[PDB]
């Protein structure tokens, strides 16, 4: 995730990979959504479930 | 010499003193009076300690309360229009205290 | 009329007649500084109209604002919307009076000021012509491929 002037974006991809976790192989990402927020960020959270 | 003064004349004849070839720290003006009115126009008043000025008046007189409020670019009354009127394009500051 | 826009930001807000000539890319001054600062970059329009109808009345009107008193200057498409009273000197002060200064004080307008005073009703466009999938467009055939 970026804030570069608003226009928040979003990249993704998904690969139930070696399931080391980080892995090593080379991956790049997919964009999903590009929507221009155009608010103030500086702190983070996650859900749970 | 113009904040230790004892003497502030009347606004019907406010004195004007010309102030010339010093360097303007206006934390000796900030220290001397605990202001009510601060209110700046053509500066701001955070930055006036970066800024040279080719000159510098100081019109010096006391005044009633809400005059107080009265004496601003662009106003009205028996003090801003028959004692002392501030012109609408005014680049300097008031203090009141 | 004849370009696509990926966004468009319309930006408004009632200002002085001065501030109009000080609305512009990378200028100065409390508005410029402390609130509001169009990017250097700015690739768009800026609006300005007269309005002393309905940003006046008998016996005044002074609900607009605005803000002088900020700690740094203000970042490009920022707002800074917040009441917090300017610290002066060293003083840990919360309030008003000597040296405890509120940060934005009154844009008051009346019917009767000079045009430099007069309440100019300000709105800026905001474009962004860059390599993007554009939503705003003009006047179009669809000549077939
Ligand atoms: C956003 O808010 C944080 C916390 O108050 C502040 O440090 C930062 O300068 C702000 N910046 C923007 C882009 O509004
Ligand atoms: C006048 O000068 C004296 C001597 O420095 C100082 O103590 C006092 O606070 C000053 N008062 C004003 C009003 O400037
Ligand atoms: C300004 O003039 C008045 C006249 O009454 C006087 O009292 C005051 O001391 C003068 N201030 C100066 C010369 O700084």
């Amino acid at each position: 995730f970026k804030n570069i002037d608003g226009y928040f974006k979003i990249y993704s991809k998904h690969t139930p990979i070696i399931g080391r976790d980080f892995p090593q192989g080379f991956s790049a990402l997919e964009p999903l959504v590009d929507l221009p927020i155009g608010i103030n960020i500086t702190r983070f959270q996650t859900l749970l479930a | 010499e113009v904040f230790n003064a004892t003497r502030f004349a009347s606004v019907y004849a406010w004195n004007r003193t010309r102030i010339s070839n010093c360097v303007a720290d206006y934390s000796v003006l900030y220290n001397f009076a605990p202001f009510f009115a601060f209110k700046c126009y053509g500066v701001s008043p955070t930055k006036l300690n970066d800024l040279c000025f080719t000159n510098v008046y100081a019109d010096s007189f006391v005044i009633k309360g809400n005059e107080v409020s009265q004496i601003a670019p662009g106003q009205t009354g028996n003090i801003a229009d028959y004692n002392y009127k501030l012109p609408d394009d005014f680049t300097g500051c008031v203090i009141a205290w | 009329n004849d370009l696509c826009f990926t966004n468009v930001y319309a930006d408004s807000f009632v200002i002085k007649g001065n501030e109009v000539s000080q609305i512009a890319p990378g200028q100065t001054g409390n508005i410029a500084d402390y609130n509001y600062k169009l990017p250097d970059d700015f690739t768009g329009c800026v609006i300005a109209w007269n309005s002393n109808k309905l940003d006046s009345k008998h016996s005044g009107n002074y609900d607009y604002w605005y803000r002088l008193f900020r700690k740094s200057k203000l970042k490009p498409f920022e707002r800074d919307i917040s009441t917090e009273i300017y610290q002066a000197g060293n003083k840990p002060c919360k309030g008003k009076g000597p040296n405890c200064y509120f940060p934005l004080q009154s844009y008051g307008f009346r019917p009767t000021y000079g045009v430099g005073h007069q309440p100019y009703r300000v709105v800026v466009l905001s474009f962004e012509l860059l390599h993007a999938p554009a939503t705003v467009c003009g006047p179009k055939k669809s000549t077939n491929l």
